C-alpha cells in the first residue's frame, strides 16, 4: 500500500507545482493590467530655467511649453539640454532621461582604451620614440612643465607619405591613456571659413575632458574644407587656453611652423626595406601561411614605399590562393603578387 | 529582382579584370565563406563601380544578378529620397 500512497503523492505534487506556475502566470496577468492604465509621457529638452518652479521645455517635435517640475525631482539634474518626460495633460516635468545617439557623434566621442603594441606598427621605432618624447612628458609631469613656466606643448605634425601608418603611430603611442583618441581628419573644425567650431571645435575638448586622456588627431589637415586666416585664428583660439586632460592635437599630412602654431614636426620616412620585412611579417601574420613561406626576398623585390602596399600584397596573395584549395601561401605566391602590386602601383 | 534578367558574362567585353574582380569580391565570398575564413582574409564589404558614363557598370551588375543565385536587391539613388522626414 506504500507504493500506492507514494503514487498519489506524485499526482498531488504535480498539481502543487502546476498551481504555483499558474499563480506565477496569473501574477503576470495582474501586472500587465496595472501597466495598462499607464499613459505615455512626451519627451522634450529643458531649454532654459525660468525660476525654481518654472521650466521651459521644447517638445521633441512640437511647440515649446513653460512647465514646472513634479516635486520630488532633483532640479540640479534638469539643466539646459537635459531630456525630460513631460506629463501628457499637465505638461509637468516628471522625470529626467539620459541622452544618447546623435548622427554626427560617432568618431568625436568614442573612446578606444585598447592596447596595440608598437610591434603592430613595424619599422617606426624611431618615429614612435618621438611620439612618446612628445606626448609622454606633457601627460606624466605637468608640474615640471608648470614649474618651468611653459604650459602649452601642443601642436605636433606627422607630414610624410600618404597613409603609411600615420593613424597607427597615434595608436601605438596609445599604449598608455589615449582612451578617446578621436579622429577629425580634414573635417569639422574650420571647414574652409569657420564652418565647424565649438559644436565642431569644443564638443571635441568636451568629451576630450569628461573622460580619460584622449588625442584629437586632426589628421590630414591638408584637406580641411576641400581659409588660411581662419585656420590661423583656428589654432590661436581658446584651444590652448584650457588644454584639458593633457589632450594633444596630432595633426599629420604634408610662419605657422613656430611654437604655438605647430610643435615638433616629424617626417615619416618611406618604408625602409629592412623595415619592409617588419611590415610584411606583422601584416602577413594572420593569413594562413605554410612553413616554407619566407618574408626575406619579398622586400628586395617589394619596394612599393606604401604601408597599404604591403597589406594588400599580403591580402592579394590570399586571393591568389582563393583559386585552388591552397590553405597556405607559397614563397612563389608572394613573389607573384609582389611582381604584380609593385608593378601595378606604377599604373 | 523577380524577373531574373539574363546576361551571360560573354556579353561583357573589354572588362575581364573587372568582371573577375567583381565576381571574386561579391560572389566568391558569398557561396564559399568557410574557405575565406580558413585563410582569415577579410572579404571587402562592398564594391563601388566607378567610371566614365556608359563604360558598362550597370551591365556588369546585370550580369552578376543573372549569373548569381543570390537574391539581388536593386535600387536607385533617387528612390531613397522622400519628402517625409526619415522616409529615406
Ligand atoms: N564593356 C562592355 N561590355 C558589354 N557591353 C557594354 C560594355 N560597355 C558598355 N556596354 C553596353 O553599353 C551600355 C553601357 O551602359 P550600361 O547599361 O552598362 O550602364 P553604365 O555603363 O553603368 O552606364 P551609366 O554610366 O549611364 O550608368 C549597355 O547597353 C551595355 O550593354
Ligand atoms: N608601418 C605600418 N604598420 C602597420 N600598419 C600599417 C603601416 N603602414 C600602413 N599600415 C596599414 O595601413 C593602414 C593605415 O593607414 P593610415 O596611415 O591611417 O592612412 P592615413 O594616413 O590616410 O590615415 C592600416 O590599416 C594599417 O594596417
Ligand atoms: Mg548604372
Amino acid at each position: 500500500k506504500l507504493l500506492e500512497h507514494k503514487e498519489i503523492d506524485g499526482r498531488l505534487k504535480e498539481l502543487r507545482e502546476q498551481l504555483k506556475e499558474l499563480t506565477k502566470q496569473y501574477e503576470k496577468s495582474e501586472n500587465d493590467l496595472k501597466a495598462l492604465q499607464s499613459v505615455g509621457q512626451i519627451v522634450g529638452e529643458v531649454l532654459k530655467q525660468l525660476t525654481e518652479e518654472k521650466f521651459i521645455v521644447k517638445a521633441t517635435n512640437g511647440p515649446r511649453y513653460v512647465v514646472g517640475c513634479r516635486r520630488q525631482l532633483d532640479k540640479s539634474k534638469l539643466k539646459p539640454g537635459t531630456r525630460v518626460a513631460l506629463d501628457m495633460t499637465t505638461l509637468t516635468i516628471m522625470r529626467y532621461l539620459p541622452r544618447e545617439v546623435d548622427p554626427l557623434v560617432y568618431n568625436m566621442s568614442h573612446e578606444d582604451p585598447g592596447n596595440v603594441s608598437y610591434s603592430e606598427i613595424g619599422g617606426l621605432s624611431e618615429q614612435i620614440r618621438e611620439l612618446r618624447e612628445v606626448i609622454e612628458l606633457p601627460l606624466t609631469n605637468p608640474e615640471l612643465f608648470q614649474r618651468v613656466g611653459i604650459i602649452p606643448p601642443k601642436g605636433c605634425l606627422l607630414y610624410g607619405p600618404p597613409g603609411t601608418g600615420k593613424t597607427l603611430l597615434a595608436r601605438a603611442v596609445a599604449s598608455q591613456l589615449d582612451c578617446n583618441f578621436l579622429k577629425v581628419v580634414s573635417s569639422s573644425i574650420v571647414d574652409k571659413y569657420i564652418g565647424e567650431s565649438a559644436r565642431l571645435i569644443r564638443e571635441m575638448f568636451n568629451y576630450a575632458r569628461d573622460h580619460q586622456p584622449c588625442i584629437i588627431f586632426m589628421d590630414e589637415i591638408d584637406a580641411i574644407g576641400g581659409i588660411q586666416r581662419t585656420l590661423m585664428e583656428l589654432l590661436n583660439q581658446m584651444d590652448g587656453f584650457d588644454t584639458l586632460h593633457r589632450v594633444k592635437m596630432i595633426m599629420a599630412t604634408n610662419a605657422l611652423l613656430r611654437p604655438g602654431r605647430l610643435d615638433r614636426k616629424i617626417h615619416i620616412d618611406l618604408p625602409n626595406e629592412q623595415a619592409r620585412l617588419d611590415i610584411l611579417k606583422i601584416h602577413a601574420g594572420p593569413i594562413t601561411k605554410h612553413g616554407e613561406i619566407d618574408y626575406e626576398a619579398i622586400v628586395k623585390l617589394s619596394d612599393g614605399f606604401n604601408g597599404a602596399d604591403l597589406r594588400n600584397v599580403c591580402t592579394e596573395a590570399g586571393m591568389f590562393a582563393i583559386r585552388a584549395d591552397h590553405d597556405f601561401v607559397v614563397q612563389e605566391d608572394f613573389m607573384k603578387a609582389v611582381r604584380k602590386v609593385a608593378d601595378s602601383k606604377k599604373l | 529582382v523577380d524577373e531574373r534578367p539574363t546576361e551571360q558574362y560573354s556579353d561583357i567585353g573589354g572588362l575581364d579584370k573587372q568582371i573577375q574582380e567583381l565576381v571574386e569580391a561579391i560572389v566568391l565570398p558569398m557561396n564559399h565563406k568557410e574557405k575565406f575564413e580558413n585563410l582569415g582574409i577579410q572579404p571587402p564589404k562592398g564594391v563601388l563601380m566607378y567610371g566614365p558614363p556608359g563604360t558598362g557598370k550597370t551591365l556588369l551588375a546585370r550580369a552578376c544578378a543573372a549569373q548569381t543565385k543570390a537574391t539581388f536587391l536593386k535600387l536607385a539613388g533617387p528612390q531613397l529620397v522622400q519628402m517625409f522626414i526619415g522616409d529615406g
